[PDB]
């Protein structure tokens, strides 16, 4: 399963 | 830029006359674009699949090319490469006796 | 033994051609089971090994817009860091993810990573701790900041060590017949003259899994480490890995060199010695 | 001043083509759009993550989105059918995360219509109090009637000598309809102003009911335009 | 797929009284969840926002709970008041799907009537014309209204600052029914 805790660099 | 390293051999052991598959595993290189052939007698073979790009720790790619092929005593097979990194295209020659 | 759960991504930008390119794979140990790829007509999360098709439409759906959500975060990232580099459009740059977790033989949590790159380089990799960031430049410190405010390691964490273990487990019972089995090398040897008074001696194993070898050469029972040529294990596309390992002999002293095999699928180590 | 949407109305014909304007000048990378069906939440239609991508969101058919820019984010639709009646809210966000939350626009109230001899204004008549309430009470009690408008997109409003009120005021949640079965039904909203018997019982007071009616912008009636249709009566002592 | 559910979808409450506004979200794995106000024909306005890190935020009267464990949130209001009177929506942010609303709870704070005295009175037209109205007003927030000929609308709160309710009817028939 993706890790989903997405943050823009 | 890292040079992409080739590997040419058969997906079962060699035994003429009898259908196997034809695998080049090139690993090493960046950046992703890159043009693999496999060639039987020096002509390209058109039915080519490949693994989904993926990469080393280092970041270096690789990919696994595959196609069916019929080995026999004189038909010669080999993998060419064409990368930014290398001065021609690099055809290395499957050799079953290695 | 220990097993691993870990997706990667690359992302290359392709100014004047369209969108970037988008390729997400997911892989237990070193078996693929998930692949999205941006070029690819479905524009879902596609299976790639038989044991991952028993998960429901739910499954597949979520994947593909998580999967999806990831390949826009890229998007605008390649973007971003476009900026903080001071590069030109006209430049095709190339971000790349991997992050995974590991498990022993019980399947309990070993450790966690998350390495990021830019053209093929060190970025921002989250820490053994998994509580802190190592920045590669002062363009990464930036990225860091903005991760630190938004609390990523504490999510990555919780990931890596909750999420990532739990689904590893599922995926390794489902997949038990492939992802769980032993078979052991078969080994031969092959005899390559260079010239006079030399010849290369390769040891070969084939047809193993999991990938984990150790081929190692000795000359009167004793490891030969350093002039050995030791070859990339590659996979053979049936599901099983082929390695070989070579050293350069003077001709008359074949006898001398003996290859170890170790693996796990072995009951014992092989000892091969080059036989006429 | 954070997201604007244009139009804040619009009454369009079955079939008929529409394009709603989404602008953020604090350079977002995100742009939504939603719909709200009456007494339902927001629905995501589509999405941008930047200048040059849009993304189907869970009801994206019968509409279609563009993103030249990051600044405009505009929503299209091709040919209007009766259950893209709607209302319509336009977002954008710094972020995916969105740490503080989505800026979202006004809305865009969308009615669709057979034809535009279904849309009618609003007729509006003001009932001066009972003269038994106010000799039970001693409170006088206006009651203000909005009847036969089309779609129930109205603001009514009490005004006493020329000043809009609040205090003694009471409108209906929602207007009630003078055809109930029918699809097409048009609607009818009421109000009461409650003042003093003293205040009612004098002639210097002025007691208006205005009704401000959203329409549209052949036939030889009246064409039902955006009109504030109004209606007043005076205090008396006799 | 993120489905956020409010039940129930109307609540009537006294004013002074206490209240609690029920969410349900089926995707734990959340950026942030956020509590807004919708007035009739009026767009939101954003209460509170919890972080998946945080378990309830405070602003005023208003206090809101997260759970992730159960996928939950309560929005607590103290004190309930006429102005609180509103549409609430649950909204929660996740990756895969955005921002996603529930579908919202319709709540009716009902003033408190020291004084009922029920009576229907009939009202005269301003301008010149038989056309009159039947007003039924000054009964208790707990009593509620309800042929084609005839239109009865809903009841309303009047604040006359004393309070009351006041409802309508009117037809092309006497006051003396309903």
């Amino acid at each position: 399963e993706l890790f989903s805790y997405l943050i823009e660099k | 830029q890292r040079t992409p390293k080739i590997q040419v051999y058969s997906r079962h052991p060699a035994e003429n006359g009898k259908s196997n598959f034809l695998n080049c595993y090139v690993s090493g290189f960046h950046p992703s674009d890159i043009e693999v052939d496999l060639l039987k007698n020096g002509e390209r073979i058109e039915k080519v699949e490949h693994s989904d790009l993926s990469f080393s720790k280092d970041w270096s790619f690789y990919l696994l090319y595959y196609t069916e092929f019929t080995p026999t005593e004189k038909d010669e097979y080999a993998c060419r490469v064409n990368h930014v990194t290398l001065s021609q295209p690099k055809i290395v020659k499957w050799d079953r006796d290695m | 033994g220990s097993h691993s759960m870990r997706y990667f991504f690359t992302s290359v930008s392709r100014p004047g051609r369209g969108e970037p390119r988008f390729i997400a794979v997911g892989y237990v140990d070193d078996t693929q089971f998930v692949r999205f790829d941006s070029d690819a007509a479905s524009q879902r999360m596609e299976p790639r090994a038989p044991w991952i098709e028993q998960e429901g439409p739910e499954y597949w759906d979520q994947e593909t817009r998580n999967v999806k959500a990831q390949s826009q975060t890229d998007r605008v990232d390649l973007g971003t860091l476009r900026g903080y580099y001071n590069q030109s459009e006209a430049g095709s740059h190339t971000i790349q993810i991997m992050y995974g977790c590991d498990v022993g033989s019980d399947g309990r949590f070993l450790r966690g990573y998350r390495q990021d790159a830019y053209d093929g380089k060190d970025y921002i990799a989250l820490n053994e701790d998994l509580r802190s960031w190592t920045a590669a430049d002062m363009a990464a410190q930036i990225t860091k900041r903005k991760w630190e405010a938004a609390h990523e390691a504490e999510q990555l964490r919780a990931y890596l060590d909750g999420t990532c273990v739990e689904w590893l487990r599922r995926y390794l019972e489902n997949g038990k017949e492939t992802l769980q089995r032993t078979d052991p090398p078969k080994t031969h040897m092959t005899h390559h003259p260079i010239s006079d008074h030399e010849a290369t001696l390769r040891c070969w194993a084939l047809g193993f899994y999991p990938a984990e070898i150790t081929l190692t050469w000795q000359r009167d029972g004793e490891d030969q480490t350093q002039d050995t040529e030791l070859v990339e294990t590659r996979p053979a596309g049936d599901g099983t890995f082929q390695k070989w390992a070579a050293v350069v002999v003077p001709s008359g002293e074949e006898q001398r060199y003996t290859c170890h095999v170790q693996h796990e699928g072995l009951p014992k180590p092989l000892t091969l010695r080059w036989e006429p | 001043a954070g997201v604007t949407q244009t139009p804040k109305f619009r009454i369009l014909k079955i079939g008929q083509s529409m394009t709603l304007q989404c602008t953020q000048d604090m350079n977002h990378n995100y742009m939504y759009w939603y719909r709200q069906d009456p007494g339902m939440g927001l629905k995501l239609i589509y999405y941008s993550v930047g200048a040059g991508i849009t993304d189907k969101g869970e009801v994206p058919n019968g509409y279609n989105v563009s993103r030249s820019t990051t600044e405009d984010f505009p929503l299209r639709l091709e040919s209007a059918a009766p259950s893209q009646t709607s209302v319509y809210f336009c977002a954008s966000s710094e972020t995916r995360g969105a740490p503080y939350g989505y800026t979202f626009g006004s809305g865009t109230r969308l009615t669709v219509v057979e034809d535009l001899n279904k849309v009618f204004p609003p007729e509006v008549a003001v009932f001066e109090p009972s003269e038994a309430e106010i000799s039970h009470t001693q409170k006088a009690t206006l009651v203000c009637l909005a009847t036969g408008f089309y779609p129930d997109h109205v603001e009514l409003s009490w005004w006493v000598n020329g000043k809009e009120v609040h205090s003694g005021v009471c409108t209906d949640p929602q207007p009630l309809k003078e055809q109930p079965a029918l699809n097409d039904s048009r609607y009818a909203l009421s109000s009461r102003l409650r003042v003093s018997a003293t205040f009612w019982q004098d002639p210097r007071n002025h007691f208006r009911c205005q009704v401000q009616f959203y329409g549209l912008s052949t036939q030889d009636r009246a064409k039902p335009v955006t009109q504030i249709v109004s209606a007043e009566a005076w205090g008396r002592a006799d | 797929a993120q489905e956020v559910t409010q039940i129930p979808a109307a609540l009537s409450v006294p004013e002074g009284e206490n209240l609690v506004l029920n969410c349900s979200f089926t995707d734990s794995a959340i950026y942030n969840l956020q509590w807004f106000r919708q007035d009739p024909g009026k767009g939101l306005t954003s209460l509170l926002l919890i972080q998946s890190s945080q378990r309830e935020q405070t602003s005023g009267r208003l206090n809101a709970s997260l759970d992730k464990s159960s996928g939950r949130s309560t929005l607590y209001i103290a004190a309930s008041q006429p102005g609180d009177s509103a549409t609430y929506l649950c909204a929660v942010n996740n990756a895969g799907n955005m921002l996603t609303f529930g579908g919202g709870t319709r709540l009716m704070v009902k003033p408190h009537i020291q004084n009922p005295d029920p009576a229907v009175y009939q009202l005269r037209d301003s301008k010149s014309s038989d056309k009159s109205v039947c007003l039924f007003t000054d009964f208790d927030s707990q009593t509620n209204v309800s042929d084609s000929d005839v239109y009865i609308t809903d009841k309303c709160v009047l604040d006359m600052r004393f309070k009351s309710n006041s409802a309508v009817a009117w037809s092309n028939f006497a006051c003396a029914n309903a």
